[PDB]
RNA sequence: GUAGGGGAGCGUUCAGUCCGCGGAGAAGCCAUACCGGAAGGAGUGGUGGAGCCGACUGAAGUGCGGAUGCCGGCAUGAGU
RNA sequence: AAAGGUGAAAAGAACCCCGGGAGGGGAGUGAAAGAGAACCUGAAACCGUGGACUUACAAGCAGUCAUGGCACCUUAUGCGUGUUAUGGCGUGCCUAUUGAAGCAUGAGCCGGCGACUUAGACCUGACGUGCGAGCUUAAGUUGAAAAACGGAGGCGGAGC
């Protein structure tokens, strides 16, 4: 039930997931693609086996005040490490009904608040970045908050490069994280959107 | 905003560590730490002494269709050959 | 005072009767016995105390014993007809190794150890009691 | 002094366990059992007969003592917290 | 990745050490025997602290019929006859009263003796 | 209250956010009579000289007195 | 096998003093030498120096409680802190056990290392979430600051 920015008129479309807002399922989400994005990469040397050393030692019985079969055991020092870190995945699918129910409910996240879809992006005039700091300015957006642009149109996307304002997605290829962690999220191009 | 984003309130408790817990030592005293050979089943324990053969098969198995299903709702599609996939048999393979 | 490195660099820290004999090869708890006469009589004694005293330690305690009395009456501008140990004492070094025996946990068993222990030190300051 | 006051001690802050009754120095009374005030001395239940008067001076927890308990070979060792509540009155009555 | 035990046995150990105090030689310098030493040291903290009431009861008992027997009197006499008076209830501490101020605690031996005969 | 089962939590590394702090000085180390029901946590003071708390969430090589345990260091036997 | 660190910068210590030396004390450079080449921090065991209170008729798992002396007042003049004299009480820890102070195992002391894990379209249960008589995808394809597609198949749905 939202304007645009500029040119023409919806967003009336798009009834929000219910109840609003639930943030449990955000948590999930979120939870899984962080776990989706990790990258397992373990260096251990796990078994005795691991690491480099001739297998057998001295006198077993009869030593004294000793007790060992190798050096390459966790009990020791430069041996192995006893349950240590394998290059596994943690990569999974998470149901698609909540893969698509969380960024809908992230979208709806945004209607407590400021949130924006826009049209006619000509205003941006090549790119040169300061027309991207007028628009915005015109647009109302001090800078002082964090931004996604979500849009095609490599040129207008280009026009949002630095770390302060804004940060950008191309083609619809929205993540729930990357628009729960920015406070303002321009939904922009009406593609995805409607 | 993920920072004031919540739990999920009770899906998980955390795991269990052994190390510690003040006495603590743990699994049972002699006899049965260590191993890896546990194992539930067996033909030592009455199983076998029990006696049967029969003979295994399980040759043609059909789909069951429910009568109540049929009638009732939808509307007399006069179901037939084709559109009975999407009438909720889904087999193939029988 | 102002504050840490204010006062740090306002001032040097000065060390009044003080000098060190690092890193002599002898055993620390020998030098003790010499140095424990010394400790609190006139530097004059110390000198004389010391030239006759049959340990060997003897020695590098009294090279000691003047090296920080000329360097409290040329340094500090002390007067050496005032001075006397306030303090002398011995602990330390990094006790010798060359680890040539490489141990198999046996056939030279545990030998050794020439400790670099000595460490010797000695404070002069004037008595000015009376 | 079991708990709440007796006898004669006289223009005195000193404690007791909790006052019930919170307040800055709202007034609490103490019924007696001996007096060693007024330079006589006579015996009890004729101090049931005279009432002392005291001030309530403030509300407070005692200085915590911790608690430790320990068996031998057993494991078990327990340890926990304790701080005790207490109201400071000040006495001046009859 | 791996978390080294840095910082947190070392804090832990120091806390223990550190309430070994007046502690005789190995007990209040090296951690094992400082813990090992407090074990013992709880059972007898908590023990003690349930013990010094049965002790001062003692005392105080010990100070009273000292008193009633300077008077003619004993514990079992002198409780007997006090309390044979409803009149005391009176009880606790009383030892001081014997042993601070002697006219009262006469009084009380008195009273004791007119409640017997 | 022992094996055993159930519940709440403390502390440590990493990660994402959040809030911030630091050469008028970070963490670490040192002492300390305060706080908390415990794991523990602050206050200030001394060291240090380049970095780091707090909050939420997630992941662990995550918690030692023992194993004639491992590497190291330093004692005792002794000025024998 | 172990083995790393001055400082921003060599400005890496002319000169002077004690000493054959090693070594240190000044001067000087430097923000700092509370960085000096046995050069970041610098714990603990362990050895000393000085101080405070103490100890030479007392049978001691070293503590614990109670009181007195003495000394100290930065979370700190109090329910204090340190030390002590006396009284009462008081059979290390762990393991293994019918039973441990045990004249039964273990261990010199302090660091640091050191033990219930990971995997599979597995099996079963508890809690939580999405759809719900339906519920889901795998390989793979495509975008990849980002994820969608992919119904082969699997599980309910009928039993004997
Ligand atoms: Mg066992
Ligand atoms: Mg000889
Ligand atoms: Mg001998
Ligand atoms: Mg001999
Ligand atoms: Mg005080
Ligand atoms: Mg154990
Ligand atoms: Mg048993
Ligand atoms: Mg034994
Ligand atoms: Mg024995």
């Amino acid at each position: 039930a939202q304007i645009n920015v500029i040119g023409q008129n919806g967003g009336r479309t798009i009834e929000l997931p219910l109840p609003e807002v639930n943030s449990g399922v955000l948590h999930e989400v979120v939870t899984w693609q962080l776990a989706s994005r990790r990258r397992g990469t373990a260096s251990t040397r796990t078994r005795a086996q691991v690491s480099k050393t001739g297998r057998k030692m001295y006198g077993q019985k009869g030593t004294g005040n000793a007790r060992h079969g190798d050096r390459s055991v966790p009990t020791f020092v430069g041996g192995g490490v006893a349950f240590g870190p394998k290059p596994r995945s943690y990569d999974y699918t998470l149901p698609r009904q909540v893969r698509q129910l969380g960024l809908a409910m992230a979208i709806a996240s945004r209607q407590e608040g400021g949130k924006l879809v826009a049209v006619d992006g000509f205003d941006i005039a090549d790119a040169k970045t300061k027309n991207f700091i007028s628009w915005a300015k015109q647009n109302g957006l001090d800078g002082t908050e964090k931004v996604l642009l979500v849009t095609d149109d490599e040129n207008t996307r280009r026009a949002a490069r630095n770390v302060s304002w804004v940060s950008v997605l191309p083609v619809a290829g929205v993540n729930v994280y990357d628009i729960l962690r920015h406070d303002r999220l321009v939904i922009d191009a009406a593609a995805l959107e409607i | 905003g993920s920072r004031k984003d919540r739990k999920r309130v009770g899906r998980g408790p955390g795991g269990t560590d052994k190390t510690a817990g003040r006495g603590h030592k743990g699994q049972k005293s002699r006899s049965g730490a260590g191993k890896g050979a546990f194992f539930e089943g067996g033909r030592s324990r009455l199983i076998a002494r029990l006696p049967k053969r029969g003979f295994n098969n399980v040759g043609t198995t059909y789909e069951v269709v429910k009568l109540s299903q049929l009638q009732d709702l939808e509307d007399t599609t006069f179901d037939r050959d084709t559109l009975e996939a999407y009438r909720l048999v889904r087999r193939k393979n029988r | 005072f102002r504050n840490k490195k204010q006062r740090k660099q306002q001032v040097k820290l000065r060390k009044p009767g003080f000098a060190v004999a690092k890193y002599v090869r002898m055993s620390p708890r020998k030098v003790r016995l010499v140095v424990d006469v010394i400790r609190g009589k006139s530097v004059q004694d110390a000198e004389d105390l010391l030239r006759f005293i049959p340990r060997s330690a003897s020695e590098p305690v009294a090279k000691v014993l003047n090296s920080a009395k000329a360097n409290a009456l040329h340094n500090d501008e002390m007067l050496e007809d005032r001075l006397f140990v306030k303090e002398a004492y011995v602990d330390a070094g990094p006790t010798l190794k060359r680890l040539i025996p490489r141990v198999p946990r046996a056939r030279g068993s545990a030998n050794i150890i020439k400790k670099r222990t000595s460490h010797i030190t000695i404070i002069v300051a004037e008595k000015g009691n009376k | 002094i079991q708990t709440g006051g007796k006898q004669y001690r006289v223009s005195e802050g000193d404690v007791i366990r909790v006052e019930s009754l919170q307040g800055e120095a709202g007034d609490k009374v103490e019924l007696k059992a001996l007096f060693v005030g007024g330079e006589q001395t006579v015996f009890g239940e004729d101090a049931g007969k005279y009432t002392v008067q005291a001030e309530v001076v403030e509300h407070g927890r005692g200085k915590k003592i911790y608690i430790r308990k320990y068996k031998s070979g057993v494991q078990y060792r327990r340890r926990t917290g304790h701080r005790q509540n207490f109201t400071a009155i000040k006495i001046l009555g009859i | 990745p791996r978390a080294k035990t840095g910082i947190v046995r070392r804090r832990r150990h120091k806390k223990v050490l550190k309430r070994a105090k007046g502690f005789w030689g190995s007990r209040s310098k090296q951690y094992r025997n400082a813990f090992q030493t407090l074990l013992n040291a709880a059972t007898y903290e908590y023990r003690d602290r349930r013990n010094k009431k049965r002790d001062f009861r003692r005392l105080w008992i010990q100070r009273i019929n000292a008193g009633a027997r300077l008077h003619g009197m004993n514990y079992s006499t002198f409780i007997n006859g006090l309390k044979r008076a409803n009149i005391d209830l009176n009880r606790k501490v009383l030892a001081d009263i014997a042993a601070r101020e002697p006219e009262a605690f006469k009084a009380l031996v008195d009273a004791s003796r007119n409640a017997r005969q």
